[PDB]
């Protein structure tokens, strides 16, 4: 399971 | 020695068509087993063995819906990092991740780790303490107060200590039959003729895995490796592993030369001859 | 800026036989940026090949694989091509079932 979309750079 | 999940991400802006290409692999220690490639219409997460396809449809949707929304933020993520470096629109640029898990003996998570890099760079990397983060320079620096000001740590902690120590372990049981039984080098050393006439020996490690593997040659003892040659493991094609190690030896005394060949595959060193 | 030159390997997957059914492999690493051209080639000229999924190692450099069938004989010559923008000409390696 891939981790979560990330926050924004 | 302890298993690991990995997820490896590359986005390159691609100036010449207006946007960027994501791949995305998966990894289960030395096994690729998902993937990902939105220069293709309609991309979506495949699988790359056996065993990860006995998931249902929703694990396929809800990856394949991750990695997009994923890629996007990537796309994003070049043309902010380009305005950091005050970079021309003109040249194409690179944006790798790098994450994963390491499970311990206990079966917990002994390691966890989260890096980006830029240009092929250390940018931005999340401490051991899945707590902070370290900026490689000045740009990365303004991602790491807007990450700190997000609170985005705890979140990647969570992850790290949850849903991916968890999927591993879903993981190493489902395909247990080929992630958990190690597979030993076929081994054997070949004779050829060299310059000077010229003989050399090679020491042959084919179809193991895992990758970490040592070949070293021995002359009563006394270790040969400053003037013997190895090359890098490299991948067999089938999911195993390749590699050799060489040294000239004088005809007639090829025999006093040992190659001793170490494998978690294997119960014990093994020590090889030519024969 | 740094950019690094791809390190290249060609070799089988088996032990070569004359006549026998194998898989040649060429192996590119090391390489930064992304972008690369290999090509595996019989006789010079460039076999249908495929390439894996673009990753890289705990340094940040690419690896890429090309393989394809091939059936070694005594006569046949193989080799692996690779361009890259760290190459000022093309980078040949020939396949040896020995090395």
């Amino acid at each position: 399971n891939s981790d979560t979309v990330g926050w924004s750079w | 020695g302890p298993h690991s999940l990995s997820y490896f991400y590359t986005a390159v802006s691609r100036p010449d068509r207006g946007d960027s290409r994501f791949i995305a692999v998966g990894y289960v220690d030395d096994t690729q087993f998902v993937r990902f490639d939105n220069y293709a219409p309609n991309p979506r997460m495949e699988p790359r063995v056996p065993w990860i396809q006995q998931e249902g449809q929703e694990y396929w949707d809800r990856e394949t819906r991750n990695v997009k929304e994923t890629a996007q933020t990537y796309g994003v993520g070049l043309n902010t990092l380009r305005g950091y470096y005050n970079q021309s629109e003109a040249g194409s640029h690179t944006l790798q991740s790098m994450y994963g898990c390491y499970l311990g003996p206990d079966g917990l998570l002994l390691h966890g780790y989260r890096q980006d890099a830029y240009d092929g760079a250390d940018y931005i990397a999340l401490n051991e303490d899945l707590r902070s983060w370290t900026a490689a320079d000045m740009a990365a620096q303004i991602t790491k107060r807007k990450w700190e000001a997000a609170d985005e740590a705890e979140r990647r902690r969570s992850y790290l200590q949850g849903l991916c120590v968890e999927s591993l372990r879903r993981y190493l049981e489902m395909g247990k039959d080929t992630l958990q039984r190690a597979e030993p080098p076929k081994t054997h050393v070949t004779r050829h003729p060299s310059s000077d006439l010229g003989v050399t020996l090679r020491c042959w490690a084919l179809g193991f895995y895992p990758k970490e593997i040592s070949l070293t040659w021995q002359r009563e003892g006394q270790d040969q490796s400053q003037d013997m040659e190895l090359v890098e493991t490299r991948p067999s094609g089938d999911g195993t592993f390749q590699k050799w190690a060489a040294l000239v030896v004088p005809p007639g005394e090829e025999q006093s030369y040992t190659c001793h060949v170490q494998h978690e595959g294997l119960q014990e060193p093994l020590t090889l001859r030519w024969d | 800026f740094v950019a690094r030159p791809p390190k290249v390997q060609v070799y089988s997957r088996h032990p070569a036989e004359n006549g026998k059914p194998n898989y040649l492999n060429c192996y590119v690493s090391g390489f930064h940026p992304p972008q690369i051209e290999i090509d595996l080639l019989k006789n010079g000229e460039k076999m249908n090949a495929e390439q894996s999924d673009l990753s890289f190692s705990k340094d940040w450099s690419f690896y890429l694989l090309v393989h394809t069938e091939f059936t070694p004989n005594a006569v046949d010559q193989y080799s692996c091509r690779v361009k890259h923008v760290t190459l000022d000409k093309p980078k040949i390696v020939k396949w040896d079932r020995d090395h």
